[PDB]
RNA sequence: AUCUAUAAUAGCCUCUC
RNA sequence: GACGAGGCUAUU
RNA sequence: AGUAGUAACAAG
């Protein structure tokens, strides 16, 4: 209706106010005058709505034939005013009851995302509900699944292309990847009568992602975030199997997490291989057995290969670094924490892989062989492919090698922590930074004469073969057909050895990083809780101790060492770092033995220390146990047990005889002797030490752990059990 | 520079740390104990524990508030036809003759065959609603010239002492009755096991709350505020009789329409959110106002008849009071059901904790116990200076009553008291955990607490309860001071 | 008998675990009544009391009385003090710079880039803003438009360039004009018998002098705040004009950039992100405690935070932060603290004097406060006016050089607090302090060898804060052993506990419309289940309560119920006419089928397959008249997406002329949108006029229609003739 | 490995005596 | 007569 | 009167 618009503009230009507004207001200033409003917006819309619904005609009618279809009155109910026509809510009800019937094609199309949400809910299975501690971590996660996801700017450009191609402006190159998609969308909306802005927000709903910080526990995929409110609380878990289809990447990540957890649980057990097989055979990744998932997916990590070998499968030595697949050829690497100085000047803690390793590298179509050494990229033999893919593969290989030039090539701003202070994987951040600014990386790397061999030629930073090429990279004409195997036998300790006997993998190579699986992981075993986090394991172990408190105490008084061996304590041992497990065991065993033999028994301390007595004892060279003020456990700085005072994981109130474990309150009433209130805690805090009397000022200040450890037997010392309560002890 | 400036800064500039002890925590608001002050009077918008509802069997047909009131009054014709008043108590500035005339006009209008609840603007109605009481606005110049025009001295809320009726109301509102007032609508069927768990838990929780007197009082408040807002919007320039009504269900499933009294709405031209509409309330009761006259300074009470509940008949008095409300209060009264949530969410949390410790749903065990666990019990109150225990449901009802009172008696005094006393509660918790709390200006914190205890009955009773609980906590801590010592 | 004591719950449950019961948020929030002038005057008096021992002089630009407490004498007691020392602030900032190399430079560079790519329309994003042309409050967009038009009247066309920088240059230049011409609002009064006074506003030209314009630009409009919880007494808030708001943005952006990279700052992180950061920080401090020692946490609030902070210190902070920036950006960042150092407070509506015997009342405005003898004011007001007289301006305002009454430097005030937290030690003493800061709230973690050394460290931190103009509240602050504390009303007890009470007010009917309100309620329930520890039983009860509230609000009770009403008659008729009644919406009398598992599904989608075809067609009618239409495009939303005509009809005011200008703007914008369909979705860009853009677009459309056959010869000739005539 | 990227309006919550 | 900032939500 | 509470409404 171009002519109608021209006539409307001509008529509007007659008004002097309108003419001056049009002439003086810039296109930028339109955004100002669009919001012009002489009156303030009323506040408290809830009260305004409750008040207005009691009015007679609180609703505005759109003038037209359809408004005229509404009768003036209906059975003594006035629906519309007889300026701006207003109607009652009864008018809306009348329209819904007797109004014209319309075609609902638009609603079905505009809200397709919500219909997919409903279908995903409907084609879902519900498992059991379990009651128990659930440790949740706050992570930035995706709210709703999207088939294709792009950042908001790209999505806005694509939407402008689809819906408003004329007034779209510069053809940003970033839209290239999506050009085909645009055509497809322009196919579906060619003859739609829906208002364009609604279609634009439909497309945003389909393309733009919404990511929010939410508390999650073991299921971070958007299909699960949709049901998060029903998935779990703080004290219960609800097994859920969403409908639809799940990506292969999610399955691979979830199986990696499951295998790492299985290995961590199994290593501390006797015969770790048998326990690992037993757990793996009962592990389900969402709704599929772990063995089947390992058989299907072509990838994983060290833990996945170890679990494959334990199950009789074939190890796939594939690794993923974001954009490229790396298949091991030879060599074994070890990861070490080291403070590396980045080009920007800020020292960052990074895991550096030592040793010499060979990898079949694949990126898109480009293939190659990468020879890497500690902190140095030795060589990279590549085949001719797309120049763009070739350079992405080259930079990915250089960053993957952790070369000194790569680190020194950083010039700008790199964030290794998110706004919440959570640690982002440094190597992926470096990869992302160098992906879009490869110019500085190539400039820093250096160049050298291109090889003059018959089949070897170099490549320069100009993405073309030339007489100059960056150090290390060599092109070859020897076509390679990608990766398309080794045979190993898994030993008792979950170490993979070839026919020659050399260890190629082991349980000590498994990453210790605790991560949230994208897909819900289930263990169809009564001891599933043993695969939980540190806090869940601690709470479950202490609850088990409390449940069997009477029998445990009886066995302790009668028995000597058979009480220290239990499967619950075996699971507890997996969250103790292996370095301190023996020392903690020796300390706790000595403390409990002295509590028993000397007849000064404290139930709270006995319960606190019993789980730590599982590992084989590890005393000092002189035959005495190590002394500790707190026993540290894996993960977080708040995961520790205080020997003397209370701890975030364990505290005891003698007044109410209440034990607080990981925030849960339990009662020791009945399972307690009131005489234990008069009993001294100083007899249950140091191995080989017994309270000798009141705090003597002669001895001086309170001694420390190392000072206590060097005391001769039969020697006194002043000890501060906790604030406002000193005591003196003797050996 | 910082070191140099701190060197020359006076030692008087100090945070003055002081280690907190149980003996340093004194009772809050001692003035609530001195008998010089008057005991805090009853000021709630409606009777709660003294309410008396005339019950009429219904057929599930919510005809109309006017028809419901007319039928209820027809059932109790003796009360309806009582024409000669016997004054029992009189408010200081009330005209009992005008109030009785207004009550009779309300009864006649409700009982007439006409379908309208409008009242004429008569002399007694105009006095009761406060007609023509707004000051005339004059020009600035004349006012400045006029030397008699002065800024009014603000009226401050007065200071009152503890009144036993607040404790009585707390005791009676949290007791179980035989009537259900909650009208919770249906939800969708349960499919997921978590939904079935939620339904099973809702059974216990709602059955506990739905039968307590506080639920009926809350429903009366909600329904009356809804009706009042609708009438205020619909009838701005008319006096309307608004029956105070409820619908209850017996344990046998039979429903009753309950009429607790009648209200007269004055002119409602509420432009602002704080603008006041006057409401004159006439509420039936069985309580004799003379038993504790200090509770009813604001009420003009007539004795209008008698009723039979057992072999002993009970008197029926009419409590008449001029009151006011605004749109904010009417809106927040329509949504008082949220009290439920605040009571439920807390108690449910406790149950969940127990579940995590036992590995199975603990709702039934908490409420009534089971084979392996005894019912969970809470310190609920005092009886002759000794701590008394109560069931999980009793504690739930107490928390629900507390939230309902937060709504009923909530104002700025309650808000400030809650914040400052929360600070004090955190300090007390630190003491209980043996965390060795330290303070800097404890008297300042106490003064901040006590600045808010003037005339809010709930705040005064809360200060009394806080002092009692603090004494019990000191007694309990006396045993915790001799461990390994 | 037996007496119920609710506090006895705390005997069984720790305070933090039952903290929600200490928040009485089912009650009506306190509201303010009448004038806020008393609170504003109290604020002015206290702000000057905390700085009276500083340098007092007279401004040579405005003639106002100025108080400068910076570099003043050190305090000799524990009363609130605004005498911050520039040397100490600079030392703290240098320590921050040393501990975070390149942080100041990166933040300044990012802020400069954002400013260079920021347009003038960023200022429309505010709420009620002080308009100097009318000396009133107007919506931010309206105030910005009025300022732009007035500047156009005074040969100030920087806003045409589009960027915020040229417009701010225009503001700076406007401060130098010897005179100012603008458009203001004048009311005509008519006598309508009832007699009542009817007001008719209209636009009229006006002129003011340089000093008057400068004072208006530096003016703050003060009002009262309502619906505030947890406070016995009401307070006054303030709003600035366009001139100040233009420059506040860059300083806020710079401070935000700094704060995001400070591990000790609780801003701008909020919600679950803030909880994660705080938990991580607490765990780090717990693990960092030296062995055998003591760690003690101070829960603290700062008293008189805004009163005692000085804009001069903020100017110093800005100058220090932008050390390595170009001179233009340093000047730009210094503008806002300068404007705040010379700010003027408008004192509000005034007071009311009455005659009780004569039943009369009258409002004395601020310019006439001292026109009546002080004996005719009440005691408190008389004392406050006597104290205010020295700082009072004859036109009804007060000079307010000290303090931060606006409260627009939350991020910069957080940076200063964190800089205080970054000292960590005084005199090599045997303690170390760290902590978390969020404006005036802080948590201070002190590690030492015993309690006494921790107390010494706390005292040192208190005195150090005194040196920076920060006053730790000794009445509302306390300390205990690390493991339990409170920060920004979040209660940590071996972890952050859920506080369900603060979410209660959000569980009602939102007040947008029926469908949107249903969606909002269900989403609120779902998110409270996820975040605030709401169990499934409480969630289902919340569903039921929201359904009840919704039915009573929208008078859409169940179709098989017997409730009466205008809507209910038709609801019952629809219920009788309907076969698949489970498909009816709650607003149409249908049943509620929401449960926990489907809280995230919209109601129409949830019941879509259950609807009868006729009801579905009527409900989802593309051309239903209850929703707006673009002009006839199809609207996919149902008939329940209606809108209420929010006519702010102020009594006895007839806007026969303001509505005219609003309608003119609306017509121009509607025509422009008809010419440019993407304008609503994407902000149009261009320094050319709207008329030229529309003319060229219509010319192109006509020519392309002619070439494509859409338009014939005669229509093309008409269109070209009209375009040429235009 | 979500780091990036992110138009407008409105609502709720948090942050002087 | 109802401001600033942060988070979250809904809508176009 | 009353609501209420440091200032307002009790129509304009
Ligand atoms: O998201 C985490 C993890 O699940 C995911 N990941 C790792 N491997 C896969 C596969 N194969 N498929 C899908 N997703 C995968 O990436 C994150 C890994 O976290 P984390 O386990 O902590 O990493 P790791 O400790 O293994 O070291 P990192 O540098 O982050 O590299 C992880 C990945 O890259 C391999 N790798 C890199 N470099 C430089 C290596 C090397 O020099 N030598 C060896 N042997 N491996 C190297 C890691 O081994 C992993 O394969
Ligand atoms: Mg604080
Ligand atoms: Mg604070």
């Amino acid at each position: 209706m171009t002519l109608a618009k021209i006539e409307l503009l001509k008529q509007l230009l007659r008004d002097n106010e309108a003419k001056t507004v049009l002439k003086q207001t810039t296109v930028d200033q339109y955004n100002i005058i669009r919001k012009f409003n002489t009156s303030r917006i009323e506040k408290n819309p809830s009260l305004r709505m409750k008040w207005a619904m009691c009015s007679n005609f609180p609703l505005a009618l759109t003038k037209g034939d359809m408004a005229n279809r509404i009768p003036l009155e209906y059975k003594g109910i006035q629906l519309k005013t007889n300026k701006g026509q207003m109607c009652s809510i009864a008018a809306v009800t009348w329209w819904n009851t007797y109004g014209p019937i319309g075609d609902t094609e638009g609603f079905e199309r505009v809200y397709e995302s919500f219909f997919l949400r409903k279908m995903r809910l409907d084609n879902a299975t519900w498992g059991r509900i379990t009651f128990g501690p659930v440790e949740r971590v706050r992570k930035r996660v995706l709210l709703n699944p999207l088939t294709k996801e792009m950042p908001p700017d790209e999505a806005s450009n694509v939407i402008m292309e689809i819906l408003f191609p004329k007034e779209a402006g510069i053809p940003r190159e970033s839209t290239w990847i999506h050009r085909e998609l645009i055509k497809e969308k322009r196919e579906k909306l060619k003859g739609t009568m829906i208002t364009p802005i609604v279609l634009a927000y439909m497309l945003e709903r389909e393309l733009v992602a919404r990511r929010r910080f939410l508390p999650v526990a073991g299921a971070t995929s958007a299909e699960f975030i949709e049901m998060l409110h029903c998935l779990q609380g703080e004290n219960w878990r609800q097994i859920y199997h969403p409908g639809g289809n799940k990506l292969t990447e999610s399955r691979s990540q979830s199986m990696i997490v499951a295998c790492r957890k299985i290995i961590r649980r199994s290593i501390v057990a006797s015969n770790p291989l048998e326990l690992a097989v037993e757990i793996a055979n009962k592990t389900v990744i969402d709704t599929e057995p772990l063995k089947s998932c390992l058989a299907a997916i072509d990838g994983g990590d060290v833990a996945c290969d170890i679990i494959r070998a334990a199950l009789g499968l074939k190890i796939r030595q594939r690794q993923r670094f974001g954009r490229l697949e790396l298949k091991r050829i030879s060599g074994r690497g070890f990861k070490n924490d080291e403070e590396i100085l980045i080009g920007n000047g800020t020292i960052q803690k990074i895991g550096i892989w030592d040793g010499e390793e060979e990898f079949h590298v694949r990126c898109g179509e480009c293939r190659g062989i990468l020879k890497k050494s500690k902190m140095k990229l030795e060589k990279l033999l590549i085949n001719s492919a797309k120049k763009e893919d070739m350079r992405d593969l080259i930079i990915l290989c250089m960053v993957f090698s952790q070369d000194t030039r790569m680190f020194q090539g950083v010039r700008g701003e790199i964030n290794f922590l998110n706004r919440a202070g959570q640690l982002l994987s440094p190597m992926y951040q470096l990869q992302r930074y160098f992906l879009n600014r490869s110019n500085d990386l190539f400039d820093q790397w250096g160049y050298e004469e291109s090889p003059k061999a018959s089949e070897l030629h170099g490549i320069n930073e100009s993405m073309n073969a030339s007489d100059y090429t960056l150090k290390g990279v060599v092109v070859t004409r020897n076509v390679i057909d990608d990766f398309s195997t080794e045979k190993v036998s898994i030993t008792k300790n979950l170490s993979l050895i070839k026919r020659t006997g050399e260890v190629i993998m082991g349980a000590n190579d498994v990453s210790e990083l605790e991560s949230q699986a994208q897909l819900m992981i289930t263990y169809d075993t009564p001891k599933m809780w043993e695969m939980g986090t540190t806090k869940e394991l601690v709470q479950n172990t202490y609850q088990w101790v409390l449940k069997n408190l009477v029998t445990l105490k009886a066995q302790f008084l009668l028995g000597k060492e058979d009480m220290f061996q239990w499967d619950a304590f075996e699971a507890f041992e997996s969250i103790i770092p292996q370095k301190m497990a023996g020392q903690y065991s020796g300390f706790a065993r000595a403390v409990l033995k002295q509590m028993r033999d000397q007849e000064v028994m404290k139930t709270d301390q006995f319960i606190k220390l019993l789980p730590f007595c599982f590992s084989p004892p590890k005393l000092r060279s002189n035959g005495e146990p190590y002394q500790f003020l707190k026993l540290v456990l894996k993960g977080g700085g708040e995961n520790f047990i205080e020997v003397r005072k209370g701890s975030p994981l364990f505290s005891y109130n003698p007044q109410t005889e209440v034990l607080t474990i990981c925030g849960r309150m339990m009662s020791l009433k009945g399972k307690i002797e009131d005489e234990e209130r008069n009993r001294s805690m100083g007899n249950a805090v140091l191995a080989g030490f017994l309270v000798s009397g009141k705090y003597d000022p002669d001895l001086g200040d309170f001694k420390t752990i190392e000072e206590l450890e060097k005391l001769k037997p039969g020697e006194k010392a002043n000890i501060l059990l906790y604030q406002g309560k000193p005591v003196k002890v003797v050996k | 520079a910082i070191e140099r400036n701190l060197a020359r800064m006076s030692p008087l500039v100090s945070v003055t740390p002081k280690k907190l002890t149980w003996e340093d925590l004194r009772p809050i608001g001692p003035h609530i104990y001195n008998h010089e002050l008057p005991e805090v009077p009853y000021n709630a918008f409606l009777l709660m524990s003294d309410e008396l509802g005339l019950a009429n069997m219904t057929e599930g047909k919510s005809k109309k508030p006017k028809t419901l009131a007319k039928e209820c009054l027809e059932k109790y014709s003796t009360l309806r036809d009582q024409t000669d008043p016997i004054l029992i108590m009189k408010s200081e500035k009330a005209n009992e003759n005008f109030l009785w005339k207004l009550w009779r006009d309300c009864v006649n209008t409700i009982s007439n065959e006409e379908m309208s609840n409008e009242l004429q603007k008569t002399n007694y109605a105009k006095w009761a609603t406060g007609d023509g009481l707004t000051y005339q606005k004059i020009m600035k110049e004349v006012a400045i010239d006029d030397e008699t025009m002065c800024q009014e001295e603000p009226k401050i809320p007065n200071k009152c002492r503890v009144a036993a009726w607040v404790q009585t109301e707390m005791n009676l509102l949290s007791t179980l009755t035989s009537k259900r007032a909650l009208d919770l609508p249906e939800i969708g069927p349960d499919v997921a096991p978590v939904e079935h768990v939620g339904s099973e838990r809702r059974k216990y929780f709602v059955n506990e709350i739905n039968y307590c007197k506080a639920s009926t009082v809350m429903m009366k408040y909600v329904l009356f505020h809804t009706s009042l807002l609708n009438e205020s919007n619909a009838s701005m320039g008319k006096y309307k009789v608004i029956p105070i009504t409820n619908r209850v269900v017996n344990e046998k499933g039979e429903s009753f329409d309950m009429l607790y009294g009648l209200a007269v709405k004055g002119q409602s031209h509420l432009r602002g959110d704080t603008d006041v509409v006057t409401v004159v309330t006439f509420e039936f009761s069985s309580t004799d106002p003379r038993v504790d006259s200090g509770k009813w300074p604001k009420y003009t009470v007539f004795r209008i008849g008698s009723l039979f509940v057992s072999g002993r008949e009970k008197s029926v008095y009419l409590y008449c009071r001029v009151n006011g409300t605004n749109k904010i209060q009417m809106k927040w009264g329509m949504e008082a059901r949220r009290c439920l949530l605040q009571s439920m969410q807390q108690m449910e949390a406790i149950v969940e904790q127990e579940s995590s410790i036992q590995g199975y749903d603990m709702t039934k065990a908490c409420f009534k116990g089971d084979r392996v666990n005894s019912p969970k019990t809470f310190s609920i109150g005092t009886q002759e200076g000794k701590l008394v225990k109560g069931s999980f449901g009793k504690a739930l009802r107490v928390i629900f009553t507390k939230c309902l009172m937060h709504y009923v008696f909530g104002n700025a005094q309650l808000e400030g008291f809650s914040a400052e006393s929360r600070r004090l509660l955190l300090l007390i918790q630190a003491l209980k955990d043996r965390k060795g709390p330290w303070v800097f200006d404890l008297e300042g914190m106490y003064s901040g607490i006590e600045e808010c205890i003037s005339n809010n009955p709930w705040v005064i009773q809360s200060a009394y309860w806080f002092n009692e609980w603090l004494g019990f906590e000191k007694e309990g801590s006396k045993v915790l001071e001799s461990v390994d010592e | 008998g037996m007496n119920i004591n609710p506090y006895f719950l705390f005997i069984d449950v720790p305070i933090q675990a039952a903290i929600s019961t200490t928040f009485p948020y089912t009650g009506v929030p306190p509201y303010s009544h009448g004038t806020g002038t008393g609170y504003t005057i109290d604020t002015v008096i206290r702000t000057h009391e905390y700085s009276n021992k500083g340098k007092q002089y007279i401004s040579d630009v405005t003639g106002c009385t100025m108080v400068d407490p910076t570099n003043g004498p050190l305090p000799e007691d524990n009363e609130p003090s605004a005498y911050a020392q520039l040397d100490c602030v600079l030392e703290a900032l240098d320590r921050m710079d040393e501990e975070h190399p390149g942080l100041f430079q990166a933040a300044s560079q990012n802020a400069m880039e954002t400013l260079m790519v920021t347009t003038v329309d960023k200022l429309t994003q505010g709420r009620q803003t002080f308009d100097w042309t009318v000396c009133r409050n107007q919506p931010a967009a309206t105030a910005l438009n009025t300022t732009i038009t007035s500047f156009r009247l005074n040969d100030l066309n920087g806003a045409d360039k589009g960027g915020l920088i040229p417009f701010c240059q225009d503001i700076i230049d406007s401060l130098d004009r010897p005179e100012m011409t603008f458009f203001s609002v004048k009311n005509i009064k008519k006598k309508l018998p009832a007699f009542l006074i009817k007001r008719i506003p209209m636009k009229v030209k006006d002129k003011i002098t340089k000093v008057e314009y400068i004072k208006r630009a530096l003016s703050l409009n003060t009002m009262t705040k309502d619906a505030e919880r947890g406070k016995l007494k009401r307070r006054a808030i303030a709003t600035a004009g366009i001139q100040i708001r233009g420059f506040v943005l860059v300083v806020e952006n710079l401070a935000k950039n700094i704060c995001e990279n400070l591990e000790q700052s609780g801003l701008p992180v909020g919600g679950n992100e803030k909880k994660a950061k705080l938990s991580n920080a607490v765990a780090k401090m717990l693990s960092n405690c030296p062995p055998g020692g003591i760690s003690m946490t101070v829960t603290g609030d700062n008293t008189k935070w805004n009163e005692c902070l000085n804009p001069r210190i903020f100017l110093a902070m800005t100058e220090r932060i932008t050390r390595d920036s170009p001179i233009w950006f340093r000047d730009f960042c210094s503008i806002a603290p300068v404007l705040f150092s010379n700010k003027i407070a408008r004192l509000g509506k005034g007071f009311m004097i009455t005659s009780k015997t004569k039943r009369l009342k009258a409002q004395i405005p601020c310019p006439d406060l001292f026109s009546i003898p002080l004996e005719r004011y009440n005691e408190e007001t008389r004392a406050k006016l006597k104290k205010l007289k020295p700082f009072f301006n004859e036109e009804g305002t007060a000079s307010l050089s000290p303090g931060m009454m606006m409260g627009m430097f939350n991020m910069l005030s957080t940076v200063l607090g964190v800089a205080a937290l970054g000292i960590k030690n005084i005199g090599n003493k045997e303690y170390l302090w760290d902590g978390l800061q969020s404006s005036d709230d802080f948590a201070l973690f002190v590690n030492a060898k015993d309690e006494e050394t921790c107390m010494e460290g706390i005292n040192d931190f208190y005195r150090t804060c005194k040196l920076l103009g920060i006053n730790m509240s000794k009445k509302k602050s306390y300390c205990n052993e690390t493991g339990m504390f409170e920060f920004t009303s979040m209660f940590y007890r071996d972890g952050f506990v859920s506080n369900f009470a603060m979410e209660l007010p959000s569980f009602g009917v939102a007040g947008v419309n029926e469908s949107a309100d249903m969606a909002i309620g269900m989403t609120i329930i779902k998110n409270n289940m996820i975040n605030n520890g709401m169990g499934p039983a409480t969630a289902q009860t919340a569903i039921q309560l929201f359904i009840a509230d919704y039915r009573y609000t929208y008078k859409c009770h169940r179709g098989d119920s017997k409730v009466e009403g205008k809507r209910m008659k038709i609801i019952k008729e629809l219920w009788e006419n309907t076969k698949g009644r489970d498909g009816l919406l709650v607003a149409d009398g249908g049943p509620n089928i929401y449960n926990l598992r489907n809280l995230h599904i919209p109601e129409i989608v949830l019941k879509y397959n259950l609807m009868d075809p006729e009801y579905k067609g009527r409900l989802l009618h593309p051309q239903n008249p209850f929703v707006g239409h673009l002009s006839d495009y199809d609207a996919v939303s149902g008939t329940h997406s209606w809108r209420t005509k929010r006519n702010r009809s102020i009594l006895n005011t007839d806007q026969r002329n303001m509505i005219l200008e609003e309608q003119c703007y609306a017509k121009c914008c509607n025509l422009f949108e008809a010419c440019f369909n993407s304008a609503s979705y994407r902000k149009p860009v261009g320094q050319h006029s709207m008329l030229e853009a529309m003319a060229h677009r219509l010319r192109m459309d006509a020519r392309l229609d002619y070439e494509s056959g859409r338009m014939s010869k005669d229509d093309f000739e008409k269109a070209m003739a009209h375009l040429g005539e235009i």
